[PDB]
């Protein structure tokens, strides 16, 4: 029963988020040495790639058992509130420590300075620190999918019409992750609570992400893409 | 909301998806 | 065996620095209890004074935590500044009276939702009151409130820590103590649900850091020296 | 910074804490 839930969540994450193994990297060299307020160019690709991964997050949510049984209002509410969490967790899972870079789903591989100029700004060091904090957890697709599924199906989100049903769906996910951690890494004693503590870091960063969006609007040349604008605020 | 909605009520289809992606992009 | 006594040290540390709703003589005020204002100056003055004193109480609590004073002064300051709002928000939320929909400060000041808003909470009010309601089914006591306070404070994922691995060596015993304590009291999966409440808190306190900046514009003079010191970039 | 340092590196007493409280509140 719990093995099928783990298999379902892992499958859903693999189908909507390709591993770093399959992606061919490419690198840009502009805006890579000096920090600017915003490199218009990197922002154009960055916003386009985030819009596409937001779409992948909804596909991923629709494959999680029980999510489609919630009202559409609550699904929208959960997705808007977890959007930045899952995006940041995804890009931090694609961090290459030796290069100090992050790779997007199309293969775009940016260093720290380029991440800043693309739109991260003062969030840059926060995100790169979190990506380093994930390294000792040795996370695979199942653990990354389960973490995303737990952040998304959170019964404590505001405006939830049925918080109780959402909490009912989150409990099997948490015990699935606990069981999975016990079987994968029997050496690490307290790996399960430390993974949950990483969700606390992630929710802190993405709360500061919702703040960066406000200042990004006045700096970009135009206005935010439609889907991003709907998800945030 | 608007776009978000259709993504959730997606008789899903690469054509539908392509349309929503362009709308999502702008 | 260390685990059984760590619980009592953190419970005793919390009880000395935070009088429970049990031993507090409530009192109320009538001004600004019906209409929502941008900021009631009289409530803001009492609220900021009471906040400064509970910050001092948090420092006192931190100093009783096993191992906290063995960290460098720079790290102690860094941990305290990063967890200050979390512990403040957690403390006032554990003084929430559900039937009255009120919160009681350490001197007995008991405010309703509108007064909490007018005192400085502003757009945070519904977030804080929702969290205090989500704490209710947990039936928290002084040991649990102190343990989650300690866990939030002794966090080696904070930025600019000099010895993060040492901090994290101190947090793992605190996590084991809470895990054992909730197994001894008695919902059947209490331990992961309490850790998830930390994710909510941290998210709330990050939004609190933004509210501080907006508050500085709306308050008459300046922020008290200690608060301005704890909450600065 | 200036007051948090003295509250931490503090030999306890009610008189010294009363002074740091006064500086903390302004
Ligand atoms: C809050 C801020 C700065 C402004 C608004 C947007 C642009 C939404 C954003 C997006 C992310 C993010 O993580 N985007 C990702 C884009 C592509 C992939 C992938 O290809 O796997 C993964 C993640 C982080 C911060 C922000
Ligand atoms: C972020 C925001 C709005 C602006 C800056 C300050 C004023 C620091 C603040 C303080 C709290 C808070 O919880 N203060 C407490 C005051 C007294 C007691 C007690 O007596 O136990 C407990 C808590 C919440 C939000 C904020």
């Amino acid at each position: 029963e719990v093995g099928e839930l783990i298999e379902k969540v892992r499958k859903a994450h693999q189908e909507t988020f390709p591993a770093l193994c399959q992606l061919g990297k490419y690198t840009t060299n502009n805006s890579s040495e000096q920090r600017v307020s915003l490199d218009i160019d990197l922002w154009d690709k960055f916003s386009e790639l985030s819009t596409k991964c937001i779409i992948k997050t909804v596909e991923f949510a629709k494959q999680l058992p029980g999510f489609t049984t919630l009202t559409i209002a609550d699904q929208i509410t959960l997705l808007k509130a977890a959007c930045l969490d899952i995006l940041i967790l995804r890009i931090c899972t694609r961090y290459t420590p030796e290069q100090d870079t992050m790779t997007f789903s199309d293969g775009l591989t940016l260093n720290r300075t380029q991440m800043h100029n693309a739109g991260f700004g003062p969030l840059t060091d926060l995100v790169f620190a979190f990506a380093n904090q994930l390294l000792p957890l040795e996370m695979d697709d199942a653990e990354t999918g389960l973490l995303s599924a737990i952040c998304l199906i959170c019964g404590d989100r505001q405006d939830l019409e049925q918080p109780d049903r959402v909490d009912m769906l989150q409990e099997p996910l948490l015990e699935a992750l606990k069981v999975y951690v016990r079987k994968r890494r029997p050496s690490r004693p307290h790996m399960f609570p430390k993974m949950l503590m990483k969700i606390t870091d992630l929710r802190s960063i993405s709360a500061k992400g919702a703040e960066r969006v406000i200042t990004l609007k006045m700096e970009i040349p135009g206005s935010m893409p439609p889907l991003i604008q709907e998800m945030l605020e | 909301h608007k776009i978000l909605h259709r993504l959730l009520q997606d008789s899903s289809s690469p054509v539908d998806l392509a349309k929503l992606t362009a709308e999502a992009t702008g």
